[PDB]
């Protein structure tokens, strides 16, 4: 169904180094289902994220449920449904670097997925299997909804 | 000195530094207005950086549209800390001070004289080296 | 906790590090440790060690009012099979009571008795010749002498024919200090 | 081959020709022949290079694979491995072979037997010791005995190999903070081992290791909820929050003394050192009075610990140390010059020990700041004369004085002129020779020996050092001191350039 | 040590070489004595180049002015052909030589 990653995340940090940008705050979030660290840069100015918020993060290559690929072009008048309908913060970008703890002769078990959303960066570290769908130079959609 | 003799200057340079900041978010109509000052535009509006709640594009997307083809660059912004490249967040900049252009797309970084001026290895230099001279002429005009 | 065993197997099952994270305190709430009552034996040695070592970080007031559950958890650890877990359990058997640990091993691990024994006279033979605690650096002469005995003076490696040049400049800063203070 | 040759009473025909190749022919005959021939050619090195040739070929074997399924090993492998471990290169090799494939029943089962069979000091046991209880306790006994007889200098050498073993996990740390605490609680030499314990705790503090939760419960300081809860936030956060200082102030002042060792923790007093003696620390009047009271209380009172009762208190020396700390606080925070005018009382405060490391840290945060020597104009800066007085009055700070002073000596001040750079180095050497007269002999000369024989520092500074030393000292001399000093003058890069005759006359008599 | 570690191809570690190459290329590299000899000869040639460079630049500055920017060219080749750095490659080292 085009979903590369799904988790429920809790955030306990808001710009630990300091307020670098007025409209964007870095989000050091921690998963609650698996062992997974998320660094995220969101537009607080339109989607305010407070400390200790519960939000369901989904990474999907296509917003469309049927799985047909997206052309990377804006089409607001689209008639098909999307996974963006149920979630209240959707943002699109590409992944520019995958890193891991691989040695010369052992596989990476702790992968890192650096994903950029028009300059809004997101790093996603953690186990390799849940990150195994991410591949470099692939467009993905960051889907988020705030839980209670 | 095997470096470009001409580069982005004054108003355009300050405004492109203010433009490529991570906090710059453009409304739809503003994106429409800016997109048509591109002579090399393919006519396909890019997917917004933020889809919901409101469609917002970033200045990095628009400058990725300006940058021609698939030139690749890494440049260091003037306000870049030296110790950033040693500790964590080295390749995810908290200050957005590491400029990297991949496949002719500004995936991150804020642009200044070090990446658009006369210095060797800048974006205009590699654009000239990899894409002839007319493409770089269009690059200059589109930036301005 | 979707499933408690699997959730702790992800959080504390990292074989790379046997450290305990600073976020362990939010993980170790009463609602979490209460659920570990049913499923604790099936858990691995590393997660058991990291969980028991996480008891230290919790403060006194959040532990002593609910000491019974911790007493049961360490009792369940007293029947374990990993000797590291067994010995720390016999050491941590009096942690949630008041924090005054057992601080002695005379009931488990018979081989460490000779470890204690062989050092027990060697420490006496080299009492003050080994080293002096860092706390006594700050303490006054009467307090150091009462605490750990009088100081060991330097060995006279050599005699001296005349005083070094520091004496003259120290006298010069004293006389300068007094004139500038009076002026 | 040796085995695949005549399998039956012939047995393949091709293998019978293979038998002619090795058997008891050249493969065996010439082995003894060339073993005596390479010996006769020159030679004990022959058997060593032979063993090296075997050892290189040994490493290819797949030991962790085949050894797991047996599960028995015929009773600790008596046929071949038990005689093997008595060999030096083999027993050393086994440690290397274990590191390739950890987490195996066979390897961790076998290593428990060799540790007590002659390999008491298990070298390169950073990770292997952590897995096994017996080996860890044995090497801990060796480590504690080695540090106990090593004296003072070996602490620098004993720290990295020993304390790094507890970095893999905390379970290897609290146990490594248990038995020696029992040794420390006894009156028979209980100070030195608690000293190395606090040293390990401080290394833990500078390696990010969490030692703030275990050392408080280990010194039975957990008997009171308020004291433990107060100190926990201070050591975990790493700052002087006012609430914990206020409760401690109103607690210890009452007639109910806490254990004295909890307020004497070196990490806590070093935290006070950093918080207070910094020039840029601004505190209000009341909290400053409470801070100086806590330091004075932590450095004045004599207490008799009878494990259930204690009746002892001193107030006057607390007041005197409070005055000294307060006055030095005023000098440190005011910063303005009138600095020279304040030495009338500052040396009086130097006589107190608790102030000595305070001004030492203040000097460290002053001189390490660049351009300070460029801004200074005196032949000898006042701060270094303060360290001279610190060296004179006390001797416990001498390792710390030397560490700061060599930190200054190795420093390059590029902004300064080259000749003033040399005169600054000569000033630091003047502090070296001053400290040499105050009993700190062997570490300083060891630093000089390292700086000359190994490093490529300027030879003029070494020459100035030797000239000042020879002109300040007189015989008699100890054999270790002449053993250390004599190779300096024998280097011949110094001797031909200028006491020397007296020293060479006396040294030959000495040895 | 660093130059040898970063520039000498090792054909003796089957595991890591199988990690970075397709299995047929692994078999071809391991079986051939000729290929291994050519790779070692290339390494010795670049060692000679290294000592020549050390002669030319006694000051240890590696910054030189040369026509073709090889690092950016390799990056362009990676990006154009959608090279996956995680997967093993299909490139024969002797083809590179």
């Amino acid at each position: 169904a085009g979903i590369l990653f799904e988790d429920i995340f809790d955030v306990k940090d808001i710009d630990p180094e300091g307020k670098k940008f007025d409209r964007v705050s870095r989000l050091h979030c921690e998963s609650e289902s698996f062992k997974m660290d998320l660094i995220l840069d969101v537009n607080i100015q339109i989607y305010p994220v407070d400390l200790g918020d519960k939000f369901r993060l989904v990474i999907a290559s296509t917003l469309y449920e049927d799985g047909t690929l997206d052309d990377g072009e804006y089409n607001p008048t689209d008639d098909r449904p999307s996974r963006a309908d149920q979630f209240e913060y959707v943002m699109y970008g590409k992944v520019y670097r995958i890193e891991g703890d691989e040695t010369s002769t052992e596989a990476a078990t702790r992968l890192s997925a650096y994903v950029s959303y028009g300059g809004l960066l997101m790093r996603l570290q953690g186990d390799a299997n849940n990150l195994h769908g991410f591949e470099v130079d692939s467009r993905v959609y960051l889907l988020m909804k705030k839980l209670a | 000195s095997n470096r470009p003799v001409m580069g982005i200057v004054q108003d355009t340079l300050t405004a492109v530094r203010k433009f490529t900041k991570r906090d710059v978010f453009l409304e739809r109509g503003e994106v429409m207005n800016l997109l048509m000052f591109l002579s090399t535009w393919d006519g396909k509006v890019p997917q917004p950086a933020i889809l919901k709640p409101r469609p917002l594009w970033t200045g990095k997307q628009i400058f990725s549209l300006i940058i021609p083809g698939h030139i690749n660059c890494i440049r260091t912004h003037s306000t870049h800390p030296d110790d950033e490249d040693s500790g964590p967040y080295k390749h995810i900049s908290p200050g957005d001070t590491k400029v990297v252009v991949e496949n002719g797309e500004l995936i991150m970084g804020i642009l200044c004289k070090k990446s658009l001026g006369t210095s060797a290895g800048s974006l205009v230099h590699i654009s000239y080296l990899e894409m002839g001279h007319d493409i770089t002429r269009l690059f200059y005009s589109n930036i301005q | 906790e979707s499933d408690t065993g699997l959730w702790l197997h992800n959080k504390l099952g990292a074989t790379d590090e046997l450290w305990a994270p600073p976020s362990i305190a939010s993980l170790l709430t009463a609602a979490v440790i209460d659920n570990i009552r049913l499923c604790f034996h099936g858990l691995s040695s590393a997660v058991k060690l990291k969980l028991l070592l996480g008891t230290l970080h919790l403060p006194r007031r959040t532990v002593d009012e609910m000491k019974g559950a911790l007493m049961e958890i360490i009792q369940l650890a007293s029947l374990d099979s990993d000797p590291w877990v067994l010995m720390v359990a016999d050491i941590l058997k009096s942690f949630p009571d008041t924090g005054s640990l057992n601080l002695e091993l005379e009931e488990q691990n018979p081989n460490v008795q000779d470890i204690l024994g062989e050092l027990r006279e060697k420490v006496g033979e080299c009492e003050a010749s080994a080293m002096l605690p860092l706390e006594c650096q700050y303490l006054n002469k009467n307090a150091l002498t009462t605490l750990a005995g009088p100081l060991t003076p330097p060995v006279k490696h050599f005699q001296l024919k005349r005083k070094p040049k520091s004496a003259t400049l120290r006298a010069e800063l004293l006389q300068k200090s007094t004139e500038t203070a009076q002026q | 081959i040796m085995e695949p040759s005549i399998f039956n009473t012939l047995g393949s025909p091709e293998n019978v020709i293979q038998l002619l190749s090795e058997n008891y022919t050249a493969v065996a005959q010439t082995v003894n022949l060339l073993a005596e021939w390479l010996i006769q050619t020159g030679p004990v090195q022959v058997q060593e290079t032979v063993e090296n040739h075997l050892k290189s070929l040994l490493i290819k074997h797949f030991d962790p694979r085949k050894a797991d399924s047996i599960f028995t090993e015929e009773g600790e492998t008596p046929a071949w491995l038990e005689q093997m471990i008595a060999h030096t290169t083999w027993r050393d090799l086994f440690y290397k072979l274990a590191e390739a494939h950890p987490d195996c029943l066979m390897l961790n089962f076998t290593v428990k037997l060799i540790s007590d069979a002659g390999y008491q000091g298990e070298i390169t046991s950073v990770s292997t010791a952590c897995q096994q209880l017996e080996v860890f306790s044995r090497v801990l006994r060796t480590s504690l005995a080695t540090i106990l007889d090593g004296g003072e200098e070996n602490l620098e050498k004993n720290l990295p190999e020993f304390a790094k073993m507890v970095c893999h996990g905390e379970h290897t740390y609290l146990f490594a903070q248990a038995m020696m605490s029992v040794l420390a609680q006894e009156e028979q030499g209980g100070s030195a081992v608690r000293r190395i314990a606090q040293e390990v705790q401080r290394f833990a503090q500078e390696k990010g290791h969490d030692a703030s939760q275990i050392t408080l419960a280990l010194g039975t300081a957990a008997s009171y909820p308020r004291a433990c809860q107060a100190l926990g936030a201070m050591l975990s956060k790493g700052a002087l929050n006012p609430a914990d200082i206020t409760v401690l102030f109103k607690m210890f002042t009452s007639m109910d003394p806490p254990p004295v060792e909890l307020i004497r923790v070196p990490a806590f007093l070093d935290l006070f050192m950093q918080s207070l003696f910094k020039p840029g620390a601004r505190i209000n009047q009341d909290h400053k009075h409470k801070y100086i009271h806590i330091l004075a209380y932590a450095a004045s009172v004599v207490e008799t610990w009878k494990k259930n009762k204690r009746v002892s208190i001193n107030k006057d020396e607390l007041k005197s140390t409070s005055k000294a700390v307060e006055t030095v606080h005023n000098l440190c925070c005011n910063e303005n010059s009138e600095l020279v005018a304040e030495l009338s009382t500052l040396y009086q405060c130097i006589r107190f020990p608790v102030v000595a490391m305070g001004v030492l840290k203040w000097v460290d945060w002053t001189v390490s700041e660049p351009r300070y020597f460029q801004l200074q104009t005196d032949h000898t800066p006042v701060h270094l004369a303060l360290l001279d007085e610190i060296s004179t009055c006390h001797q416990l700070l001498h390792p710390q004085v030397l560490q700061l002073l060599v930190k200054l000596f190795e420093t390059e001040h590029s902004q300064l002129d080259v000749m003033e750079q040399l005169e600054l180095k000569k000033t630091l050497l003047d502090r070296m020779v001053h400290l040499l007269s105050r009993g700190y002999v062997l570490p300083v000369v060891s630093y000089i020996r390292k700086c000359l024989e190994k490093l490529d520092t300027d030879i003029s500074l070494i020459r100035y050092f030797v000239t000042e030393v020879l002109d300040v000292i007189a015989p008699p001399y100890t054999s270790d001191f002449v053993q250390l000093f004599l190779p300096i003058l024998e280097n011949d890069s110094i001797a031909g350039t200028i006491p020397v005759t007296e020293f060479i006359a006396h040294c030959k008599s000495n040895f | 040590k660093a130059f040898e570690k970063k520039f000498r191809f090792d054909y003796t570690n089957e595991r890591a070489l199988r990690r970075t190459l397709q299995e047929d290329l692994v078999k071809d590299v391991l079986s051939n004595a000729h290929i291994q000899n050519e790779l070692e000869r290339e390494f010795e040639r670049m060692r000679e180049d290294r000592e020549v460079l050390r002669v030319i630049f006694p000051t240890g500055d590696s910054k030189v002015v040369l026509p073709c920017n090889l690092l950016r060219m390799i990056w362009n080749a990676q990006k154009i052909f959608h090279i996956n750095p995680r997967l093993p490659s299909d490139l024969h080292p002797i083809k590179v030589v």
